[PDB]
RNA sequence: CCCCGGAGGACCACCAGUGGCGAAAGCGGGCGGCCAGAACGCGCCCGACGGUGAGGGGCGAAAGCCGGGGGAGCAAAGGGGAUUAGAUACCCCUGUAGUCCCGGCCGUAAACGAUGCGGGCUAGCUGUCGGUCGGGCUUAGGGCCCGGCCGGUGGCGAAGGGAAACCGUUAAGCCCGCCGCCUGGGGAGUACGGCCGCAAGGCUGAAACUUAAAGGAAUUGGCGGGGGGGCACCACAAGGGGUGAAGCUUGCGGCUUAAUUGGAAAACCUCACCCGGGGGAGGUGCAUGGCCGUCGUCAGCUCGUGCCGUGAGGUGUCCGGUUAAGUCCGGCAACGAGCGAGACCCCCGCCCCUAGUUGCUACCCCUCCCUACGGGGAGGGGGGCACACUAGGGGGACUGCCGGCGUAAGCCGGAGGAAGGAGGGGGCCACGGCAGGUCAGUAUGCCCCGAAACCCCGGGGCUGCACGCGAGCUGCAAUGGCGGGGACAGCGGGAUCCGACCCCGAAAGGGGGAGGCAAUCCCGUAAACCCCGCCCCAGUAGGGAUCGAGGGCUGCAACUCGCCCUCGUGAACGUGGAAUCCCUAGUAACCGCGUGUCACCAACG
């Protein structure tokens, strides 16, 4: 439902009524028509994305490392040209003697998804897919006042809301289990992920996304 | 001293006497004229402006003139 | 550009009916006419004014 | 009991600070309509800087609209009039734990000394009583004064 | 709570109104009886019988008083539950006079239109009530509409009046009568007296004394726990990082002191303070100038002529849309204009021209080295300005094009575009203020010290330390510590200064010393980062305070009181309460480097 026109880069897939939108082209080889990998091992093609209003704002354009400058926040809604695996990139830059550290959080994320792929055997992009889908919450809680006592009132969260609070609870679940204690990072992202993937409970993002929609509920 | 400068087709003054002028307060006496611009290029750098102080009874009595000549066209056309 | 003022606006309508018909409805030609036309020491208020007077022939032109 | 320890959060400072000595206590429950709001003990209380508001210097009070206004004295009006000081939703800090009636009492022990004190719930989740640290050491004397007097 | 019945007292919802009646108080269900007073219609009667009215009389809300009856609801006093610092109040539960009726008393009220009563004259327009007349219709009605007269009741408004608000045929206008009242404020509706009353109390009502204003209306502002709109990371929302807790550096307060100096880059000098000796860095920044900070991440401030007003003053500058803008567009008693905004000025980003003692290396040849044998790589020189770089001028972007909306100012999406909505960062600080900061930057009036202020000297102090507050550094660890290895910038500075390179030394550092007065020589191969190895959750291979022994640098001088290195010693601290700060993209955060201050030393800018 518009009339405002589209940017190209676009894409509708018009399914019985509802106008699908891509904002990421996933279709992109080389020259001579060779597949690109994330890290040169890992594969966009066979990659799902299972949520609709998920599928606008997570952007699966098949990139060799996921290093966009930082030339995507000017324009709102511009998060959506950002990949999705530079966005985990971009959460692991916490907290601030960390911050500005690409290469060791690329590292973090690499070595992650070799973990994700042989204790799993599924796409480390896949695994990491449907750890979103399983921890973005659907309704969230706001504040409102009645003359000094500021109560709650439920809300529904934006599609590119959802994604900005996923990714927000893997990483900073990632980053508190490996505080203070000889677990490395990148064993806690990994696990973290595919804890979440599975929907187990003991998933920092799981147990989030639990508590934001329970407490919604008591306070529709 | 103002129809000295009206003698002169200057489209723009402004004198500033400032001190103890009558009582043991200062005051800060001040007259102005149109097309005189005040900030911007022409102002501290292409409008001339210069302080002087007397030393009257009490005395510094300091004076604040900023004069534009008939021709200082300033940009703006 | 958010809002012309008026040394923009009372520029403009000027040389608009001095020369009414040396202005044509594109910006490329207003742009050199204003600039031949008028004595204007400033890159920018010349873009300005030769955006503007592209605009007053569509409405005077729209109106007819 | 629910009623000798709860409190409202418009209670003043000063009120529930006299209601926690007088009955001898470690805190108290902010309650409003059932609500658990927030707990208040007396070490959290410690450390506050309450010399303000006891003060004139950081007034809280209604409008003839309905708003809270909490304003601070000294940035522009320094007199205020009829103005209250902090209710004792304003000094509470949220609360963590709570116990139900039907558990033992060893299981929030640890969980006690760290809030200060611990509201109590029934089978619907009200509010029912709170448990405080004076409560066992009452406990405590009860066996002596039963055994060796 | 629901149903069937009974009793009781008060009230008369909607209709219903600047509607009606009445002298005022006052009067609201229906039917009836007895009265009263008006308005209208009238070729009815009398014939000036009228107006006002001191003194005199009568009526006169509520509360209250006297005696009787009644008592539903409400509710002074009182009882209780709360709130509160207090709460003999505001709220809640309850509650007695009273509220209601009858007979009497009281005789007051913001008893008000704050406007005495009677009469005449003086544009109008409009709503409505009563009567009547004319015309048109009929819910064929005592009905409705139009118009005229008379009488009421509202609004706007001639002339006129007024200090103004405003009154204006319902006068506060122009007149004719009569009664009452006023003569600055407070003392004071008080005292004395008299009369009235059951009482409460009421009416009538001063003075001494004290005082220079009290007071009316209106204007500008300030302010409001009044209303509306706009805006801002020195606001919030969504976030990121923090501070507040530890050790340490540092500023202020307090404490101590001979002194800890005075205001809101410290050993000497600085220095202004203390101890000893040989013209004002003394006051008043409420006497000033100049300069500066903030209002002001504002959009405001004015003028010409006109218009309103006796005037202070309004208008324009208001309203609606728009935005960064008092920027514009459209309406208006306003039409234009000026400063502020912008434009303007620096730097960044893309293209073109000019140019190549300096800078750049595609293209060559000589060497050296490696060579899987083809070639590769490094050095020297040439040639060239091609690239890049430097520096001056110019171009480019304008809401320009497309779609939508809008009368239009303009707004939203899109395309192209190096660059898109003011492209990005900054300068310039409008009127007028903040009795803001600065006589310790210079200057300066006044007042003080006066062979005493002196940037004189020696020594000490500004460095003293239970504690409070502010800004910081480095940490609490594993996204880490340590050790080796590999890198990659950009400013900026350099004259007796930068210092290549050589030697000495374990480090700090020491000796010699090319080059460079500057795209040439030097500082200068930055750190974070990447790679490899050790550490493995512990107050530790984290932390590095404190302390002991020793070695050096600057300087006239290093103890109080400087900086660097070595060996050893290993404190708090395991992420920090209430509270609180900053920030919208090459930004936050992290990392280093240059430099100011500087003999030496930066946890600071
Ligand atoms: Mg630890
Ligand atoms: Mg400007
Ligand atoms: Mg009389
Ligand atoms: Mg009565
Ligand atoms: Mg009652
Ligand atoms: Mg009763
Ligand atoms: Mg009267
Ligand atoms: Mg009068
Ligand atoms: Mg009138
Ligand atoms: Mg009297
Ligand atoms: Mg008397
Ligand atoms: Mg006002
Ligand atoms: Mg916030
Ligand atoms: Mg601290
Ligand atoms: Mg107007
Ligand atoms: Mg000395
Ligand atoms: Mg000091
Ligand atoms: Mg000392
Ligand atoms: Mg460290
Ligand atoms: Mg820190
Ligand atoms: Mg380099
Ligand atoms: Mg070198
Ligand atoms: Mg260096
Ligand atoms: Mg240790
Ligand atoms: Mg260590
Ligand atoms: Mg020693
Ligand atoms: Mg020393
Ligand atoms: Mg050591
Ligand atoms: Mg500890
Ligand atoms: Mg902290
Ligand atoms: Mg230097």
């Amino acid at each position: 439902i518009f009339g405002e026109q589209l940017p190209k880069t676009s894409r509708v897939e018009y399914i019985g009524d509802v106008p699908i939108i891509e904002e990421c082209p996933r279709e992109l080889k080389t020259l001579d028509g060779n597949p690109i990998l994330l890290f040169g091992k890992w594969s966009f093609e066979d990659v799902v994305v299972r949520d609709p209003g998920l599928r606008r704002y997570i952007c699966l354009k098949p990139v060799v490392l996921p290093h966009t400058e930082g030339r995507y926040q000017k324009r709102r809604f511009g998060k959506a040209h950002i990949p999705i695996v530079e966005r985990l990139v971009n959460l692991l830059m916490r907290p601030g003697r960390n911050t500005g550290k690409k290469h060791k959080a690329y590292n973090i994320v690499k070595r992650a998804f070799e973990i994700i792929y042989y204790k799993t055997g599924r796409n480390p992009i896949q695994v990491f897919i449907d750890a979103i889908i399983n921890t973005a919450p659907r309704e969230e809680i706001t504040r409102i006042i009645m003359g000094g006592i500021a109560y709650s009132v439920s809300v529904d969260v934006s599609p590119q809301r959802r994604l900005d609070l996923s990714l927000r609870w893997i990483t900073e679940g990632a980053r508190q289990c490996s505080f203070n204690n000889p677990k490395p990072i990148e064993e806690c992202l990994a696990d973290e992920i595919m804890a979440a993937a599975a929907n187990d409970p003991k998933s920092y993002a799981v147990r989030k996304r639990e508590e934001l929609e329970r407490i919604a509920a008591a306070s529709r | 001293a103002v129809r000295q400068l009206m003698e002169a087709g200057a489209k723009g003054f402004e004198i500033v006497v400032s001190g103890k002028l009558s009582t043991e307060r200062a005051k800060f006496e001040k007259i102005t004229y149109g097309k005189l611009y005040k900030i911007g290029y022409d102002a501290k750098n292409r409008v001339r402006r210069a302080v002087v102080h007397v030393l009257l009874k009490p005395g510094i009595y300091g004076i604040e003139v900023r004069i534009t000549p008939a021709t200082l066209r300033y940009s703006d056309e | 550009g958010r809002v012309k003022p008026k040394f923009i606006k009372s520029l403009a309508e000027k040389l608009l009916e001095a020369y009414p018909d040396r202005f044509t409805e594109s910006f490329k030609e207003n742009k050199k006419a204003v600039a031949e036309l008028a004595d204007i020491p400033s890159k920018t208020v010349r873009n300005k004014v030769a955006g503007y007077i592209t605009r007053l022939v569509k409405r005077q032109k729209a109106k007819e | 009991p629910a009623d000798v320890a709860a409190v409202n959060p418009f209670s003043s400072l000063m009120s529930t600070t006299r209601k926690i000595n007088a009955f001898e206590l470690d805190g108290v429950v902010v309650v409003e309509g059932g609500n658990i709001m927030g707990v208040v003990t007396v070490d959290d209380l410690a450390l506050r800087p309450v010399e303000e508001t006891l003060r004139g210097e950081r007034v809280v009070y209604f409008t003839k609209s309905g708003v809270l206004r909490k304003a601070t004295t000294g940035l522009s009006r320094l007199r205020y009039s009829k103005v209250g000081t902090l209710t004792a939703l304003d000094v509470s800090r949220p609360v963590d734990h709570v116990a139900n009636v039907n558990a033992d009492v060893k299981e929030v022990l640890d969980k006690l000394v760290e809030q200060g004190v611990v509201p109590v719930v029934d089978e619907q989740g009200r509010l029912v009583g709170v448990l405080n640290k004076m409560d066992i050491v009452k406990d405590l004397a009860r066996v002596y004064v039963t055994y060796a007097m």
